C-alpha cells in the first residue's frame, strides 16, 4: 500500500496472508468471508504471464495477523487449503477480467478479537454504496513504493472513480466486472494497492447497517499511486452468483 | 454469517477507528 | 526475511 498508514489492531479481522511455503514469502492479500471459506483475486493462483500456478500445496493462509514479518503467536491462525476455485472465465489472457477465486480451508478457523468475517455485498447495497466519490478502504502488506516494505499491515482510503475516467486512464479494456478508485492529480490526496496487496480486500462501511462490506478485490494497476492512474478492483456483487454457486455446491 | 462485518474491537464495542468517518462523509445519499 | 513458522503447519 502506497501513502497509506499502519492499521489499527484489529481494524481489518478479515484481512488474510496468502503465504508461499518455500521459499517462505508473502504471495498476496486475501480476505476471511466464512470461518471455511477465503476469497481473493485469481491472478494470485494463476497467471501464466509469470509463469504462476499455485496448488493447494504450495501455499498457507495466516490470519489474524498485523505484523508482515513475525509469527503472532497466540493471535495469528496458520490453515491449510483444501481445495482452489478459480472463476471458469478468469480472463489472464486480455485484462484480469473476472479475477476472482475462493479458498476452501481444511478446517474451520476460530473467530477471536483478530480474525472475524467481512459481509458480501447485496444487490441493495452494491446499488448504493459503489458510486463515484464514494470512499472504500484497501489493506495489505505489499510495497510502500512502485520501486520498501511495511512492518505490519497497512490501510488507506480511496474514492471510487468515474467509469468513463477510468476507461480514460488506460489502454486495457475496462469491463463491468472491474471498478477504479483512487485520486485524481488535482485532487491533492493520494495512495494505491501495489505489489503485494493483490486479492485483498476493498471494503465500505454500509451506513444503513454499520457492517463492513466487501465490494472489490486488489486487481490490477499501472504502476502504484502514479497520477492520471488508479487501481482496478474485481466487482465482487457482480461475481457472487458465482461465489454462491461455488459455496452452495463445494 | 449474521454477524459478519462487525469488528471484535470496534463496532461490537462501540468504539471507532481512527478513519472510518472519512468514509461515512463520503457517502453522500 | 519473514519468522520462521511452528513445523506442525509444514
Ligand atoms: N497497459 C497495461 N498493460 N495495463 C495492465 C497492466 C496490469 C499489471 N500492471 S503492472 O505491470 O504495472 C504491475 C506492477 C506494478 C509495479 C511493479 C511491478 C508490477 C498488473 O497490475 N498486474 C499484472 C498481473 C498482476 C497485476 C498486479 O500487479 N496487480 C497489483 C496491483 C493492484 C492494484 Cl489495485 C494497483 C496496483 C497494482 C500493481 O500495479
Ligand atoms: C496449471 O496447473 C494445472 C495443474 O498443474 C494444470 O492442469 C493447468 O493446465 C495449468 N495451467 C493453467 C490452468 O493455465
Ligand atoms: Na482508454
Ligand atoms: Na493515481
Amino acid at each position: 500500500i502506497v501513502e497509506g498508514s499502519d492499521a489499527e489492531i484489529g481494524m481489518s479481522p478479515w484481512q488474510v496472508m496468502l503465504f508461499r511455503k518455500s521459499p517462505q514469502e508473502l504471495l498476496c492479500g486475501a480476505s476471511l468471508i466464512s470461518d471455511r471459506w477465503v476469497l481473493t483475486a485469481a491472478h494470485c493462483l494463476l497467471y501464466p504471464p509469470w509463469d504462476k500456478n499455485f496448488t493447494e500445496n504450495d501455499l498457507l493462509v495466516r490470519i489474524g495477523k498485523h505484523s508482515r514479518t513475525r509469527y503472532e503467536r497466540n493471535i495469528e491462525k496458520i490453515s491449510m487449503l483444501e481445495k482452489i476455485y478459480i472463476h471458469p472465465r478468469y480472463n489472464w489472457r486480455e485484462n484480469l477480467d473476472r479475477d476472482i477465486a475462493l479458498m476452501k480451508l481444511k478446517k474451520p478457523v476460530a473467530f477471536s478479537d483478530y480474525i472475524h468475517p467481512v459481509c458480501l455485498p447485496d444487490r441493495e447495497t452494491a446499488a448504493s454504496l459503489l458510486q463515484a466519490g464514494y470512499k472504500g478502504r484497501v489493506t495489505g502488506w505489499g510495497n510502500l513504493k512502485e520501486t520498501g516494505q511495511p512492518s505490519v499491515l497497512q490501510v488507506v482510503n480511496l474514492p471510487i472513480v468515474e467509469r468513463p475516467v477510468c476507461k480514460d486512464s488506460t489502454r486495457i479494456r475496462i469491463t463491468d466486472n472491474m471498478f477504479c478508485a483512487g485520486y485524481k492529480p488535482d485532487e491533492g490526496k493520494r495512495g494505491d494497492a501495489c505489489e503485494g496487496d493483490s486479492g485483498g480486500p476493498f471494503v465500505m462501511k454500509s451506513p444503513f447497517n454499520n457492517r463492513w462490506y466487501q465490494m472489490g478485490i486488489v486487481s490490477w494497476g499501472e504502476g502504484c499511486d502514479r497520477d492520471g492512474k488508479y487501481g482496478f478492483y474485481t466487482h465482487v456483487f457482480r461475481l457472487k452468483k458465482w461465489i454462491q454457486k461455488v459455496i452452495d455446491q463445494f | 454469517e449474521a454477524d459478519c462485518g462487525l469488528r471484535p474491537l470496534f463496532e461490537k464495542k462501540s468504539l471507532e477507528d481512527k478513519t472510518e468517518r472519512e468514509l461515512l462523509e463520503s457517502y453522500i445519499d | 526475511d519473514f519468522e520462521e513458522i511452528p513445523e506442525e503447519y509444514l
